[PDB]
């Protein structure tokens, strides 16, 4: 698919339609986190692939892996007396990519 | 990181004795061979010619290979050629014009004769790299502007000079030439984004022949044949188990990218095995690029003795070979052996008999019989000379009978031959180990076949698999039996003879070393099919013949180099295993090398195919030809670098006249570019007329015309001219013929100045055809000198039949206060020399078609494109992304 | 057998001014030559030993 140019705008179709992509069959060892406060943009959003392109002498290599390591987090919410029920929901939601 | 390198058990653990390499050995394998032919010459009387013997650096041999893929055979420039230019006359309505193409095609040689035949093959083949060197060309980024809305182009970059014609014309020619150069308008340029310029200039006729087909070849070789290129490498990489990486080639173009692609990576092999006496040329080429770097292996010396308690330990039988360590000549020859081990039928060995060492009588009777259970003799092939194979059943018959313990019985036979007894109690029968070479009963390869043949293999002349005492590679990896059954039948019946006749200690020697034996050949049968496999192997129709071809005695042309190693160098030679450590620095750029060095040897044959019919066609230029003549001339315009691989025996100085001529009529083409560029322009250059020379030249005697002017202008206007050229030759009635045995044999009876008078004299005309001769053409305003006026088509020394010729442009200028009878003399001149060429150099036109001659369609580059060369790319270790169906 | 080995051995021409397997009714029919052939033999072919 990389081959053709079309492998993140198929990757794109597979999440507009709400599908599931699933990369390999590599046992994959796991890491246990936990989450009190917003985790960062690496835990949320973990690509479990890598895409990159390189070019020598106009020739356009491409160069892809797929990760080994997987996390599953846990996210603690925190509430206080001061918040407005309007104040915790955003006005476009933060996306998740990782299911274990 | 390899599975057949990791060991378990501390069986196959040893000291490194020594290492050897690729280019170590390639070397070694040439400093052997010189170094006998060097020592035979300086013992016995030898009369031959005295040629050197001499070793190159192989390793710079293999750069420069490498480096001539790194050239462009084509070139980019902003402006074409301009071959054409105008003599201004005195007229100011006529001009004649020149084609300057033919004025650089003269002074490219020298003056053609009918005496020295190699120059003229030099001046021949400097002709046609004259043609391939000048219509080479891309024309990228050429300059243009705008006039009046259409994109029109530049004023140079057509293909007309006319800078001196300017001041001459008239207010109404002017602008009657400038509405047709603006006439030459870009091709639908008012489009943007067009990717390409196409307008309508001037170049000649076989220079634009080949711009024509160096635009054919981008045509079509393009993505798809680098889609053939690596997966070809990928199909070699699969046989040699070459490692990947992850970064693949996906086939992208760009929008501004262009590539070319000179070579192409099939390889015919036929091309490299078809050049004469180059059996070890290629030879050395396989040593120097295929063979890993590699360490000896000592076994583990617990496989001998085993210690008890403190001072009770078994003694080894062989224990005063075992302590011992190899001299610097010693050390040598197990070189040779493991180097006849791995090229089975191209290295044989022999014994190296030397009167000035006192070596123990022991260690020639151990050597016979490490001898036959480490070398071949088999159906198939054979490591050892047929004199070497008698001469350890000689050393195995002074082993056997030489009893040191109780004497067994023994019963000979009615002959006298060796080995012919039946030694034991059991009486074994000894006489299967006496060597035959139609079936292999004593050696290797007994009841074996190590001979077969699998799967296809990439290289199209090699599909063969050795596989030494019926062993594969497969067995470090995946074992079929136990450790005990470790075994094969050329080996297990020497156990038990020896056994059976008192040696029963020995042969417990040998019986603990057959794991080691076998892992041994397990290496060399990995060495031979996964790393020595190139295109300079030993094609599968010469190798069924080299056996047969030594027991008859038959000329072969693929005659196998015999080393020669010593006594005790087979019991060193026992003792080690060669297991490889890495692979060779050069083995995934290999096959780029191999494809260099096969298109430049395609080069040579076209060039030497068409110059070889020059005897056939023109007799008379060339008496002295011989076909070693135009042998020197393409050599001499040749790249060096592939003239070292072709000169590495020094094969250069033994071929005759019938091997060269063989080779050029020899059908086998490595196709490339300059390969398309090179066939081509010998097809312009079939009538020699583009090359200007020409045999067609006549002799008439023809006063030089003296022009009755009564008016001026009218005489200044026409452009009066002479030229001895002709415009249509004389007919076939009323001409008289002559050749060079004609002429020749008049001159020296003196009957030729009389001949010619005769006819000079009775208005007839006289043809010198035959001969080719160089032509060369001049202009010419005043009188020009007399030496062109009654030069002549022969010369004096006997004569030369062979001089140059001189084509003159007499034009007339005069002014006003010349009398009318002014050019009229009481006695004429005259003038001999005049020759037909049938082109259209030369020629006086009007200054309505000076722009006549815009009718070559041209194609341009935009200035944003790049033209990248992809050659370099052509590696093993590439893996592109979609694999090829 | 080294000198007929060389890689040059295809194109040679060797030239033998001995012929090697000796008649040896030759040297047996000079006249009364009994001694002379036995002087010979042993200042050749005897070996010197303990």
């Amino acid at each position: 698919q990389a081959n053709m140019g079309q492998f993140r705008a198929a990757l794109r179709r597979i999440m507009d339609d709400d599908d599931w992509v699933r990369f390999g069959g590599v046992l994959r060892t796991v890491r246990v986190k936990f989450y009190d406060a917003r985790p960062p943009d690496d835990v949320l959003q973990g690509l479990p692939f890598s895409y990159d392109t390189n070019e020598r002498g106009g020739l356009a290599y491409a160069t892809i892996k797929y990760a080994t390591e997987t996390t599953i987090f846990y996210l603690i919410y925190n509430v206080e007396f001061s918040n407005t029920p309007d104040s915790l929901v955003l006005i476009n939601p933060t996306y998740t990519m990782t299911k274990v | 990181q390899r599975p057949e390198r990791i060991k378990t058990t501390p069986y196959l653990e040893g000291d490194v004795l020594s290492s050897d390499s690729g280019p170590l050995l390639s070397v070694f394998a040439l400093q052997e061979i010189m170094q006998k032919v060097r020592q035979v010459q300086a013992d016995y009387m030898t009369a031959t010619r005295e040629v050197d013997f001499t070793v190159p650096d192989v390793q710079k041999i293999l750069d420069d290979i490498k480096a001539l893929a790194a050239e462009q055979v084509y070139k980019i420039v902003k402006v074409p050629s301009i071959s054409f230019r105008h003599i201004v006359m005195q007229s100011r309505d006529r001009v004649l014009r020149v084609d300057t193409y033919y004025e650089e095609m003269s002074q490219v040689g020298d003056v053609i004769t009918e005496d020295e035949p190699e120059k003229f093959y030099s001046t021949i083949i400097k002709k046609v790299r004259f043609i391939r060197g000048k219509g080479s060309f891309i024309l990228h980024d050429i300059p243009t502007r705008d006039h009046r809305g259409m994109e029109v182009a530049e004023p140079e970059v057509l293909g007309v000079e006319f800078k001196n014609v300017l001041p001459v014309l008239t207010a109404e020619h002017r602008a009657m030439i400038q509405n047709a150069l603006d006439g030459s308008i870009i091709e639908n340029g008012n489009v943007a984004t067009r990717d390409v310029d196409v307008f309508i200039g001037a170049c000649s006729e076989p220079v634009y022949r080949i711009y024509n087909r160096l635009q054919g070849y981008i045509e079509a070789v393009q993505l798809q044949e680098l889609r053939n290129s690596i997966g070809w490498l990928e199909r070699l990489g699969h046989r040699k188990r070459i490692t990947y990486s992850q970064e693949v080639l996906t086939d992208f173009r760009r929008q501004d990218t262009i590539w070319v692609l000179a070579l192409q990576l099939p390889v015919n092999p036929q091309v490299v095995w078809d050049v004469p006496r180059s059996s070890i040329a290629n030879l050395i080429m396989n040593i120097a690029t295929c063979l890993p770097t590699g360490e000896y292996i000592a076994p583990n010396p617990r496989i001998s003795s085993i210690t008890l308690t403190q001072r009770i330990t078994t003694t080894g039988p062989f224990a005063i070979l075992t302590g011992s360590t190899p001299t610097a000549q010693q050390l040598n020859d197990v070189r040779k052996i493991y180097l006849a081990l791995m090229f089975p039928g191209q290295i044989i060995l022999d014994l190296k008999i030397d009167p000035g060492e006192r070596m123990d009588p022991a260690v020639r009777m151990v050597a016979g019989v490490v001898g036959h259970l480490l070398f071949t003799a088999g159906g198939r092939f054979t490591n050892l000379t047929q004199n070497m194979a008698r001469q350890l059943d000689i050393a195995l018959n002074d082993y056997l009978l030489y009893m040191y313990n109780t004497r067994v019985q023994v019963n000979y036979g009615p002959t006298g031959e060796p080995l012919d007894f039946q030694i034991g109690r059991n009486q074994y029968d000894c006489n299967v180990f006496r060597a035959d070479f139609a079936t292999g009963t004593g050696y290797n390869g007994w009841a074996t076949i190590d001979v077969e043949y699998r799967e296809p293999a990439p290289y199209v002349h090699a599909q063969r698999y050795i596989r030494y005492c019926g062993i594969d590679s497969r067995e470090l990896i995946n074992p079929t039996t136990y450790g005990i059954g470790m075994t094969y039948h050329c080996y297990n019946e020497m156990l038990r003879m020896l056994v059976a006749a008192g040696k029963d200690s020995e042969a417990a020697y040998f019986r603990s070393m057959l794991p080691f034996h076998m892992v041994r050949f397990a290496r060399i049968n990995q060495i031979i099919n996964e790393d020595l496999h190139s295109v300079f192997s030993l094609p599968d129709d010469m190798f069924n013949a080299l056996l047969p071809d030594l027991i008859a005695g038959a000329h072969q042309n693929a005659d196998p180099v015999v080393l020669d190693v010593s006594w005790i160098s087979l019991w060193f030679a026992f003792n080690r295993s060669f297991e490889p450590t890495h692979r060779n620095e050069m083995l995934e750029v290999a096959p780029l090398i191999e494809s260099v060095y096969a298109s430049e040897l395609s080069v040579m044959k076209v060039d030497m195919r068409h110059l070889s019919l020059m005897q056939r066609r023109f007799p008379d230029v060339l008496i002295q030809a011989r076909p070693s003549h135009f042998w020197k001339a393409v050599l001499n315009d040749s790249p060096e670098a592939v003239k070292a691989v072709m000169n590495l025996s020094h094969s250069h100085n033994f071929i005759n006249i019938r091997d060269m001529m063989r080779w050029v009529m020899l059908p086998s083409l490595q196709p490339s570019l300059k390969l398309a560029l090179e066939e081509e322009a010998w097809a312009a250059a079939n009538d020699f007329e583009d090359l200007m020379l020409t045999d067609q030249v006549y002799m008439h005697r023809d006063m030089l015309p003296e022009p009755r002017l009564d008016d001026i202008e009218r005489f200044r206007q026409e452009g009066f001219y002479y030229t001895n050229m002709l415009e249509a030759p004389p007919e076939i009635d009323r001409v008289v013929q002559y050749t060079y045995e004609i002429a020749r044999l008049q001159a020296n009876m003196g009957q030729f100045r009389a001949a010619l008078r005769r006819i000079m004299d009775d208005d007839d005309w006289v043809r010198f055809g035959g001969v080719l001769r160089t032509v060369r053409v001049k202009f010419y305003d005043a009188r020009p000198p007399d030496d062109v006026l009654q030069g002549l088509p022969f010369s004096y020394d006997t004569i030369k039949y062979a001089t140059e010729t001189t084509i003159f442009y007499l034009i007339y200028n005069v002014e006003f206060s010349n009398t009318p009878d002014s050019l009229v003399l009481i006695n004429p001149t005259y003038t001999m020399t005049k020759v037909f060429i049938n082109k259209r150099i030369v020629e006086r036109v009007r200054v309505g078609q000076i722009l006549a001659v815009l009718n070559r369609r041209f194609v341009a580059y935009k200035g944003k494109m790049r033209i990248m060369d992809i050659t370099q790319s052509l590696k093993m270790g590439t893996k592109l992304a979609a694999p090829t169906v």
